[PDB]
């Protein structure tokens, strides 16, 4: 059995029946199964939105390096809030806050029931496979045969791409916090000369 | 009622002024630096503070340049006096009360025992030191027992006299 | 039950099964069950209390501390308020007084018989808002819109509300002392202590230790 | 339909006219609260298809619903369409009570159910009523018509509470400016 830790114990709540149990729970956190459940969902949520966190992040900081992008681009994603838009930043702010509402609350009812919201409300036709988890839906979600040829497979890449993404993402948000860079700097320096430009010494220099 | 602040009074300040001027008249025929010099002037700068901290308290003087105290709790709340007399009546009912409960829970525990007049002269000091530091509840407890009817007894239980 | 506040005493009985219960009650108040109800309902309500005071104090010092608004401090914040309030002070007060009145002879009358407020005729028509849940100061209705008293976590949420209650309560009496004590604003206080916490702490701010009753406050010093 | 897809209805707002289990809170758990209420919704509905067409449509044939009834505080005399109309506002209050409350006395005092809230008889003119097949399906249409009219109602008041102007020329507003001007620029709705 592959874990975080070979040859230690196991929790004996995980026994491989998650995607990606690798027996990593040292505080304990989810024991009682409906609290693993929402941990469950929560993981998956948070995972594919820093994926998408990351992909957002690091294809500005390219094209705002190499000048692929606009003036857009050229502003780091800290500072992308001053950037003037069409609209200003109170009205985006609730048209997303009323779409996220609609697509979240169809996803919660989901969640309570599975099974509950897999129809189209205005095509009576249109109806989502039926044995459906709650964190992995199908039909439109999944326009292309994807989900044939190791289904357990695609799971795992998926829950290891997310940890990387948060991991890197709460990365790009540490490095903008102590050291005022764009994460493109940040590996810049680190390139340049790494046993002096790392976590120590610029936090000892920092002090 | 007709009293002046004893920060302004000047009977206050004469009394000052002449309890100062006795313990300096004693004070001049010991030498420097001897105890009772040292005794004579600890005991100016008590007198001193006092007179100070009597002034600043918001006491009202009468003519006679002495401290009076103000026990109305409505003119101590409006006008400044509820440190003379409501909040100390407030901290003597609750120890008070602390005494009566811690004595009253001591009773009703020996009541229970085999010998119920050994504890009355031979104090079970843990229990009477457990029982004492559970008094500081003791408002909470005797509230309830009043509204339960447990605090008193039924007077067909209670022994009285021929009418 | 959550614990044990004192391990290896022993706890008492009436609080083996109440929620957020650590058996704690040296001075014996909750002993009868009538009073344990009573301050069940009690801390709850303090609880939630000072849960939203913290949030209205904590939460707008935390945005003034980065930057993002500049609101009043809590302490003179009814200074500021009363000025720009449409309202003046004494309606102000007498409207409390009403609504407080009704609200809290509503819920006493739950607390007295459960469900009767839910009852036919106990409203006008709208009884079914205080249905009740049946449970000492849980009331639901209106007060539970989500319904997420119905899920299984709901002996969690309970457990997590009464000790973020108590963790609350702590800090509003923490804020109102270090005022009182320091002149200063709460943040103020935690950054100061982050500063220096030898130096900055309760030791030396001159209120809590008095020099009369600590003689050698002012002897053992350089 | 279904107010919320997947959720379980109250067993007790089945069959009802215009029914999509909407109630969370339990109001109308007591079928004597739920009678009164359908009256009540009804009569809020309908009120709410006058407002809104006499709000709309006044203003379609150029006579502001809030500037309306401004010619009696500040100054003037009252006028409907472009006809000089007689009356007084003083006098105006002693029709409006006599009318609305005569009818309203009558509209209680009947020992029936069905007629507090669907009259018939001298009600319906121009034939309708039938006996099944279509009044429901316009009974339906009643309450789903009504609701939009009082929410419509509502924002019209909650829109001039924040802009101060009328609802046809803030329409004008939100298609000159869609993304610079609605409820979230404006800063009596979203306050900071
Ligand atoms: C929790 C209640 C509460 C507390 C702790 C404070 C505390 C404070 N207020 Mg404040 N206020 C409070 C409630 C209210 N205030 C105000 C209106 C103002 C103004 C306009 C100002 C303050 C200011 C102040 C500060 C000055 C010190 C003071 O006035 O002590 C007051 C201490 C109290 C404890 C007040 C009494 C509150 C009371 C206990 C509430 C409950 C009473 C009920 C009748 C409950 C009775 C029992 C029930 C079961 C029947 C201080 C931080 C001012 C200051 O900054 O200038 C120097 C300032 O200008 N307050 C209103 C509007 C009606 C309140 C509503 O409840
Ligand atoms: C879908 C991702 C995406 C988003 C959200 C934006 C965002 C924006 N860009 Mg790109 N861009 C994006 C993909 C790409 N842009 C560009 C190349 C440019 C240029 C050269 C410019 C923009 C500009 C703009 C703005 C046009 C309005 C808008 C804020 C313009 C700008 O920054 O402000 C007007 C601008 O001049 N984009 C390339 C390279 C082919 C992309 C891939
Ligand atoms: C022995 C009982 C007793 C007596 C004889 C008085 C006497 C007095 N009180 Mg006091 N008080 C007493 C107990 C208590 N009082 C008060 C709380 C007050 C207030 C709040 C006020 C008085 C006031 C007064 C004065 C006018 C009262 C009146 O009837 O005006 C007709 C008068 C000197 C008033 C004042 O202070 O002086 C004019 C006033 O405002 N009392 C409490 C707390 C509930 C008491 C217990
Ligand atoms: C358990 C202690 C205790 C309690 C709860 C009471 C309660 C009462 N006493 Mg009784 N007494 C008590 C001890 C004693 N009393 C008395 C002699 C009297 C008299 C002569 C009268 C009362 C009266 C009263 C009543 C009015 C309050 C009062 O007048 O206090 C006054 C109390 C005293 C003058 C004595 C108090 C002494 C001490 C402070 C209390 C004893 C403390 C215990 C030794 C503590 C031990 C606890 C430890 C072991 C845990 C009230 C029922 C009066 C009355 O009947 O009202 C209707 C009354 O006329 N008590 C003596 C002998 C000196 C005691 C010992
Ligand atoms: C007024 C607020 C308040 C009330 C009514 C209660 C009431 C209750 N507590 Mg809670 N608590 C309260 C605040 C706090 N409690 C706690 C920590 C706990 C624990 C760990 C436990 C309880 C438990 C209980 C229950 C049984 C014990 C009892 O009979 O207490 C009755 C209490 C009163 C009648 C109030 C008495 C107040 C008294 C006048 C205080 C005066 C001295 C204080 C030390 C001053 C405070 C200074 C502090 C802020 C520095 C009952 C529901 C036990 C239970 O089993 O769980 C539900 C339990 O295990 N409480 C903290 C964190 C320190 C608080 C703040
Ligand atoms: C115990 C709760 C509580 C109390 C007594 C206060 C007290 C105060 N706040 Mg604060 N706040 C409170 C909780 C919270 N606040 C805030 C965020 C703010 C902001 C941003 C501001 C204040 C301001 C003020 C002051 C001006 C009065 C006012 O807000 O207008 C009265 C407002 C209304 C009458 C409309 C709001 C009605 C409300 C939605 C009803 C909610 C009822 C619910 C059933 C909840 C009931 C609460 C429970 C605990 C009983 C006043 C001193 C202002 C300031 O600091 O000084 C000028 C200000 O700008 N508060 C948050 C969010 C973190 C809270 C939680
Ligand atoms: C919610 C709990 C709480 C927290 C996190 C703080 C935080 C702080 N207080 Mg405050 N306080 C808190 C509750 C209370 N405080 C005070 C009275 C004061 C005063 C008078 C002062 C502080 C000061 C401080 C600073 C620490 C130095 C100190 O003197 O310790 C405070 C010492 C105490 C004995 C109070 C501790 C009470 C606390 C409930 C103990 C329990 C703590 C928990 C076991 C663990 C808490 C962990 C955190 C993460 C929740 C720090 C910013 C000082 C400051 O203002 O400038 C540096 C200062 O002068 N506190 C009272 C009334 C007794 C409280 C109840
Ligand atoms: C002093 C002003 C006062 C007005 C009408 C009140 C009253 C009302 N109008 Mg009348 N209006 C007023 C001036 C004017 N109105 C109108 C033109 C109309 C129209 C066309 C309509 C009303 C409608 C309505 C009513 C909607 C609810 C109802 O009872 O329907 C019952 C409402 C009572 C509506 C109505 O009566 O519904 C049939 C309606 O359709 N108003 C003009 C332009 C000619 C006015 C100036
Ligand atoms: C969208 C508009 C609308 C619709 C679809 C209905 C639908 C219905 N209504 Mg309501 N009404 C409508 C607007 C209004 N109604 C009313 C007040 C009434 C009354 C007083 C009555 C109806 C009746 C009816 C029924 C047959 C008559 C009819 O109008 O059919 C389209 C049918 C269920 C009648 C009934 O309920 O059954 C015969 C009846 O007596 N409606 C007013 C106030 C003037 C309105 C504006
Ligand atoms: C159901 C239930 C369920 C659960 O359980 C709970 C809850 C959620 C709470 C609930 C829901 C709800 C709703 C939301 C309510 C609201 C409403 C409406 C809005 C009313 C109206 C109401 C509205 C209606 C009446 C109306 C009115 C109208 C009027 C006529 C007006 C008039 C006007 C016009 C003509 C114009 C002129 O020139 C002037 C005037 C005169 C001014």
């Amino acid at each position: 059995r592959a874990s975080w830790l070979p040859g230690s114990e196991i929790p004996s709540y995980l026994k491989g029946e998650l995607p990606g149990d690798f027996g990593f729970d040292p505080l304990r956190l989810g024991e009682d199964p409906a609290a693993l459940k929402w941990y469950q969902q929560a993981e998956l949520q948070n995972g594919r939105w820093a994926m998408l966190a990351a992909a957002g992040i690091l294809f500005v900081d390219l094209l705002g390096h190499l000048g692929a992008g606009g003036p857009a681009a050229a502003t780091p994603w800290f500072k992308a809030s001053d950037f003037t838009y069409f609209a200003p930043t109170s009205t985006l702010f609730i048209v997303e806050l009323l779409l996220f509402a609609w697509v979240e609350v169809r996803r919660y009812q989901d969640m309570v029931k599975p099974g509950s919201t897999n129809q189209d409300p205005i095509f009576s036709q249109y109806s989502l496979p039926s044995g459906n988890e709650p964190g992995y839906p199908g039909g439109i979600f999944d326009p292309l045969g994807y989900s044939k040829g190791n289904m357990a497979e695609l799971k795992l890449k998926e829950i290891k791409n997310a940890r990387l993404a948060m991991l890197a993402v709460l990365g790009f948000f540490v490095q903008a916090k102590t050291t005022g860079k764009t994460p493109l700097d940040s590996l810049s320096s680190h390139l340049a000369d790494p046993w002096s430009n790392n976590v120590f010494g610029i936090e000892h220099a920092r002090l | 009622s007709g009293l002046t602040p004893c920060s302004e009074s000047k009977g206050f300040a004469k009394r000052q002024k002449n309890e100062i001027k006795a313990l300096t008249k004693r004070l001049k025929q010991y030498e420097e630096g001897s105890a009772p010099s040292l005794a004579l002037k600890a005991t100016i700068e008590r007198t001193e503070k006092r007179f100070a901290n009597y002034g600043n308290a918001g006491l009202l003087c009468g003519t006679d340049g002495l401290p009076h105290l103000i026990s109305d709790p409505g003119l101590a709340l409006r006008f400044g006096h509820a440190g003379e007399t409501l909040i100390p009546t407030v901290g003597f009912l609750y120890i008070a009360g602390w005494i009566g409960t811690a004595g009253r829970d001591y009773l009703i525990a020996s009541k229970g025992e085999a010998k119920p007049r050994e504890k009355e002269y031979i104090i079970d000091v843990p229990l009477a030191l457990k029982i004492s530091a559970q008094g500081a509840g003791w408002p909470f407890r005797v509230i309830r027992e009043l509204q339960k009817g447990t605090l008193l007894e039924k007077d067909s239980n209670i022994t009285v006299s021929p009418r | 039950k959550a614990g044990n506040w004192l391990p290896g005493s022993k706890t008492p009985a009436y609080l083996e099964d109440l929620p957020g219960s650590y058996g704690f009650d040296p001075l014996k108040l909750g002993e009868d069950p009538a009073s344990l109800k009573w301050y069940v309902q009690s801390e709850l309500v303090h609880s939630r209390f000072a849960m939203a005071a913290v949030a209205g104090i904590l939460i707008p010092e935390v945005l003034k501390a980065f930057g993002a608004v500049n609101l009043p401090v809590w302490y003179e914040a009814g200074k500021y308020a009363q000025e720009s309030s449409p309202i003046p002070f004494n309606t102000l007060i007498a409207l409390e007084i009403f609504a407080f009145n009704f609200v809290e002879i509503k819920r006493w009358q739950d607390f007295k018989k459960p469900g009767s407020q839910g009852e036919e005729g106990s409203f006008v028509g709208l009884e079914g808002f205080f249905k009740g849940t049946g449970e000492n100061g849980y009331p639901g209705g209106v007060f539970d819109p989500l319904g997420l008293s119905k899920g299984p976590g709901y002996e969690a949420m309970k457990l997590r509300e009464i000790k973020n209650g108590r963790l609350a309560m702590l800090a509003f009496i923490g804020f109102a002392s270090q005022y009182l004590a320091t002149g200063k604003g709460p943040i103020e206080n935690l950054l100061d202590h982050l500063s220096n916490p030898l130096a900055n702490n309760f030791t030396t701010n001159g209120t809590s230790l008095p020099a009369q009753a600590h003689p050698l406050l002012s002897v053992l010093k350089p | 339909g279904n107010w919320l897809p997947g959720s379980d209805t109250p067993a007790y707002l089945d069959g009802l006219p215009g029914s999509f289990g909407f109630d969370p809170f339990g109001l109308g758990s007591t079928p004597a609260n739920l009678q009164r209420f359908q009256e009540a919704e009804l009569v809020h509905s309908r009120w709410a298809m006058a407002g809104v067409a006499g709000a709309l449509g006044a203003e379609l044939l150029g006579q502001d619903w809030y500037q309306a009834p401004l010619w009696a505080v500040n100054g003037g005399a009252p006028t409907y369409l472009g006809i000089p109309v007689p009356f007084n506002l003083s006098t105006l209050l002693a029709i409006e009570f006599v009318a609305i409350a005569g009818a309203e006395a009558q509209r209680n005092a009947e020992p029936d159910a069905e007629k507090r809230k669907y009259p018939g008889g001298a009600f319906d003119p121009l034939g309708f009523s039938k006996d099944s097949k279509v009044l429901e399906e316009n009974k339906l249409k009643e309450l789903k018509n009504g609701r939009l009219a009082m929410l419509a109602f509502v924002g019209f008041i909650a829109q001039h509470a924040a802009t101060g102007k009328g609802p046809l020329e803030a329409l004008k507003l939100h298609l000159a400016d869609p993304w610079g001007a609605n409820f979230a620029t404006n800063g009596v709705s979203i306050p900071y």
